[PDB]
RNA sequence: GCGAAUGCCGGCAUGAGUAACGAUAAAGAGGGUGAGAAUCCCUCUCGCCGUAAGCCCAAGGGUUCCUACGCAAUGGUCGUCAGCGUAGGGUUAGGCGGGACCUAAGGUGAAGCCGAAAGGCGUAGCCGAAGGGCAGCCGGUUAAUAUUCCGGCCCUUCCCGCAGGUGCGAUGGGGGGACGCUCUAGGCUAGGGGGACCGGAGCCAUGGACGAGCCCGGCCAGAAGCGCAGGGUGGGAGGUAGGCAAAUCCGCCUCCCAACAAGCUCUGCGUGGUGGGGAAGCCCGUACGGGUGACAACCCCCCGAAGCCAGGGAGCCAAGAAAAGCCUCUAAGCACAACCUGCGGGAACCCGUACCGCAAACCGACACAGGUGGGCGGGUGCAAGAGCACUCAGGCGCGCGGGAGAACCCUCGCCAAGGAACUCUGCAAGUUGGCCCCGUAACUUCGGGAGAAGGGGUGCUCCCUGGGGUGAUGAGCCCCGGGGAGCCGCAGUGAACAGGCUCUGGCGACUGUUUACCAAAAACACAGCUCUCUGCGAACUCGUAAGAGGAGGUAUAGGGAGCG
RNA sequence: GUUCGUGGAGCCAUGGGGGAAUCUGGGCGGACCACCGCCUAAGGCUAAGUACUCCGGGUGACCGAUAGCGCACCAGUACCG
């Protein structure tokens, strides 16, 4: 069987990345709620 | 006639293949006037609209120029008859005296090297493009045009041929392969003779493949549905049809004139459908 | 502004094994360029350098107590020097 | 103001020193370190994988890699060990994979269109890859880096100066790049097996044997040139409305000729200047490993690929991408310029590079019996083969063991006589099993049933003989056989991998698909048949609309419904 | 919309159809008519008084680490997805 989380750098970056938020009207809602809540990592960071 | 098979395996006993005898004119295909990739997509921007299309084999589009006023009065030379997976009929790779590559669907009974001209100064032989007022009455004709200078759209399938049934002033009366006596205008172009490949009816697809080769997904029947999707769905052990005849969107599928009644493309027909 | 250059020689055992040849490796500024290092050594050290080769060293995650952090992310360079002359200031 | 809300939070109990300690591949012994050793290091035996339980990459993970010092915590036990903690090092690229090259699905998006706003379509163009193009092979070095560092050797891009030649020159045109599936003829290579030939430290065990005795290795890379095997391409003249033309380029028609060819270009292989490697065994061996035995040998024969020539050839329908580099012709421009080939000198940038990568480091809360893409993946025998059995190189003994050998559970083996009598049912288990040779019915859509059912043989030794391939025509070496004569055992695919069969009905034509994670079916699908609608700005569907699917389709087409 | 939900349904804006006048011209005083009163629509701007506390300070019959904001502590962190 396959588990649910089969990780991928490029799929995670183009799916949950910063511009992947900012090109949508709801991703700006995300980027204005994470700053008010005070998260240190506003976008899930992809390690290089 | 028909390429057949003895039943050496099951799902081969009835599988018949059309005759590939006119295809001997060229074994490869000229890669000059067909560079456009046919983007094969069953759907619009997201939604499957035409249900159960897609799949199948990769197919490359052949750019035809059925606008026969591209070169008026310039003769041609039919040098090849080749296969076309887009249309249902084989096309004619024909050269020009001018020297320009051109793909035209091949009418009934072409050969190699005869002369054909897309102009009004043309005698009656199978292949020429002539206006409908210059088409004689009773002559079978195909690739006719509905409104002038809009290409060629009517009667382009295999074996079909419209026929001139008289004239009414400036509009000519011609019958279509349904049997609908319709008037069109007199300077749109038309290619005489039938299309051919009339063995297209006589082929049998054989197995569940050759639908999945061509790209038709399995068309699931409506009696095995659920009542969420189809009005015919559900029921305990094949319940009978639920008192409509129905499509999956409510409208009745057997005997409903869903044509737009007040369409401005009406008033030209003087008949509807031959029974 | 001279946008200047080399932090320190790495003083490692492979560095001192490259001391016998013309290698003379060192840390650099992390946003440098392999032409800028030749420009840096041939002017700041007044020598002739044939073949610079750089490599990007990732820092190790490191903790002191119960608070986890990481060491910095910094680049290391070697400089293949033209023969005959060498540097006479790096004698560690 | 608490004792109740299967209340919550934190601690501690019962269950209890109980189950378990994680594939039934397997451990034993002697030394060393150490306070402490079944568990750490070394040595001698035994077992397991060996189409992997071995090796190389891309994912993924992010220092887990190496050394030194230690066991606070972790390892289903201990542990001096550790993929555990502290510190110090370690990833070196013009040629490898990406960007400074291009493009497909898709996304963004000048112009334009639509929508209360957020916004949604959308030409040109841009992004977008395990797709195309592009210049690197061999060996050594560290404890940790290697196609990068070094040794040999060969190339590419750009610029500068000189020599020679030319009508040079594009985001423009043109050919090419440019392609399916299956079967495959010829040559070569990777890989592999022998030799009575070459070289090597050794040995004659225990009964026989100083000999065609045993064991190991008999290579790799390599420019120009030369041979072998293929791929591509007709060479000139005129006319021509076309390449949304500007052409000497391309397309078409006239051809004195060549024409299954040859010439000219493009690959692969062998040889090739030369360079590197060079064992098994023996001494020094803590580890690591180092000297070694040489002046090492580096020769011949065969099997032979899915890999290379390759864009080969044949057949079939379901008809099998784009653009860029590069080749050629020109517009504006320039012809003291610009372009091409040589000769010398320079410049070649940013990121990845360690380790695990079919697992203890990836995903599964775990050092989890699960899953994870691509390549090499040996030898011997079973006809063959990635199957089966064993074993090279490589690793591993699975991180709890030691006793006794109760009932009982799982797995496996066997059994007098009956042979399905137990049960809802030959469920399960067992027989048949591989190959060759006779024979094979009812019925039929003439294919099939069918491997029907039933049987006979299979081991080893010797003799004769038909050939085929390489080699030279056979000597040598592999393959397909046939006949005769014997020998042993209960048993001769002597082990392992390998159909129980037939008749009769029901249902579904058949192959296939589904209820991930209790139902693989008489359910779904299917070819085919019938009905109905739609003539195109089609019908129908998504979307408020634009627009898109239909479809760059045309009643022999498309949509819906029903039976199959 | 105003309390106005179609009721006798005014007024304020209008999605559509018809459609003028410029003080002897119009609108309103809740179907409507006459009188009598109020005001000039079909252009635009305007501080002050009013709401709230990221932040600054003072107070509290406010609390005292299971309270108080989720965090008095290196917290929107470790951790889960
Ligand atoms: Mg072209
Ligand atoms: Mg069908
Ligand atoms: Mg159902
Ligand atoms: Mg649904
Ligand atoms: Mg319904
Ligand atoms: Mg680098
Ligand atoms: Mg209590
Ligand atoms: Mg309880
Ligand atoms: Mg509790
Ligand atoms: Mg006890
Ligand atoms: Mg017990
Ligand atoms: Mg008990
Ligand atoms: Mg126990
Ligand atoms: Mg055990
Ligand atoms: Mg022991
Ligand atoms: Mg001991
Ligand atoms: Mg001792
Ligand atoms: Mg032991
Ligand atoms: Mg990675
Ligand atoms: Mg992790
Ligand atoms: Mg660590
Ligand atoms: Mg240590
Ligand atoms: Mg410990
Ligand atoms: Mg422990
Ligand atoms: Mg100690
Ligand atoms: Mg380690
Ligand atoms: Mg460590
Ligand atoms: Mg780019
Ligand atoms: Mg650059
Ligand atoms: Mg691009
Ligand atoms: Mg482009
Ligand atoms: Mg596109
Ligand atoms: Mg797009
Ligand atoms: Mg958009
Ligand atoms: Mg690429
Ligand atoms: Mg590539
Ligand atoms: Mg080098
Ligand atoms: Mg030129
Ligand atoms: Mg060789
Ligand atoms: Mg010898
Ligand atoms: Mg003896
Ligand atoms: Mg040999
Ligand atoms: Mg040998
Ligand atoms: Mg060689
Ligand atoms: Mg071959
Ligand atoms: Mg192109
Ligand atoms: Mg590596
Ligand atoms: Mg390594
Ligand atoms: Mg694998
Ligand atoms: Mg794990
Ligand atoms: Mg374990
Ligand atoms: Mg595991
Ligand atoms: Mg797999
Ligand atoms: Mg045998
Ligand atoms: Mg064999
Ligand atoms: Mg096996
Ligand atoms: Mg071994
Ligand atoms: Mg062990
Ligand atoms: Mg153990
Ligand atoms: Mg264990
Ligand atoms: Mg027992
Ligand atoms: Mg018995
Ligand atoms: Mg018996
Ligand atoms: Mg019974
Ligand atoms: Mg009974
Ligand atoms: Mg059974
Ligand atoms: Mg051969
Ligand atoms: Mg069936
Ligand atoms: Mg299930
Ligand atoms: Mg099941
Ligand atoms: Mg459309
Ligand atoms: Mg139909
Ligand atoms: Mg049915
Ligand atoms: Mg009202
Ligand atoms: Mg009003
Ligand atoms: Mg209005
Ligand atoms: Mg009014
Ligand atoms: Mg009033
Ligand atoms: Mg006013
Ligand atoms: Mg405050
Ligand atoms: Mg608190
Ligand atoms: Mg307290
Ligand atoms: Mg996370």
């Amino acid at each position: 069987m396959k588990r649910t989380w089969q990780p991928n750098r490029r799929k995670r970056a183009k799916t949950h990345g910063f511009r992947a938020r900012m090109r949508t009207p709801g991703g700006r809602k995300v980027l204005k709620r994470r700053r008010q809540k005070g998260r240190w990592r506003l976008t899930p960071a992809v390690r290089k | 006639a028909v390429k057949k098979f003895k039943p050496y395996t099951p799902s081969r006993r009835f599988m018949t293949v059309a005759d590939f005898s006119e295809i001997t004119k060229t074994e490869p295909e000229k890669s000059l006037v067909k560079p456009l990739k046919k983007t094969g997509g069953r759907n619009n921007q997201g939604r499957i609209t035409v249900r159960f299309r897609g799949g199948g084999h990769k197919r490359l589009y052949r750019i035809i120029d059925f606008k026969r006023w591209d070169k008026v009065g310039i003769p041609a030379k039919v040098a090849a008859i080749e296969y076309d997976p887009n249309r249902s009929a084989r096309i004619a790779l024909l050269h020009y005296v001018d020297g320009e590559k051109r793909y035209i669907i091949a009418p009934d009974g072409l050969q190699v090297g005869q002369q054909v001209v897309a102009g009004p100064d043309a005698p009656i032989q199978v292949g020429n493009a002539l206006p409908l007022r210059f088409i004689p009455v009773g002559t079978v004709v195909h690739a006719v045009e509905l409104e002038p200078k809009k290409g060629a759209k009517l009667a382009r399938a295999a074996g079909t041929s419209a026929q001139i049934q008289g004239r009414e002033g400036d509009y000519v009366i011609l019958r279509l392969p349904s049997g609908e006596l319709r008037k069109v205008h007199g300077e749109c172009y038309a290619t005489v003779g039938a299309v051919g490949n009339a063995d297209h009816k006589n082929i049998v697809l054989g197995k569940a493949g050759r639908s999945r080769w061509l790209g038709r997904r399995p068309h699931v029947r409506g009696a095995a549905m659920n009542p969420v999707d189809h009005p015919h769905g559900g029921g305990e052990g094949r319940a009978p049809r639920g008192r409509p005849p129905a499509s999956p969107w409510g409208w009745q599928t057997k005997g409903l004139k869903t044509r737009k009644r007040r369409k401005p493309s009406s008033r030209f027909i003087i008949a509807r459908r031959k029974k | 502004t001279a946008y200047d250059v080399i932090l320190a020689p790495v003083l490692s055992e492979k560095a001192y094994a490259g001391f016998a040849e013309g290698k003379y490796t060192f840390w650099v500024h992390p946003k440098a360029t392999k032409t800028e290092i030749k420009n840096a050594v041939e002017t700041a050290f007044k020598v002739k350098v044939v073949k610079v080769n750089t490599l990007h060293v990732r820092g190790k995650k490191k903790r002191l107590g119960r608070y986890l952090g990481k060491r910095p992310d910094r680049k290391k360079a070697i400089v293949q020097v033209a023969p005959g002359q060498k540097i006479e200031a790096l004698e560690g």
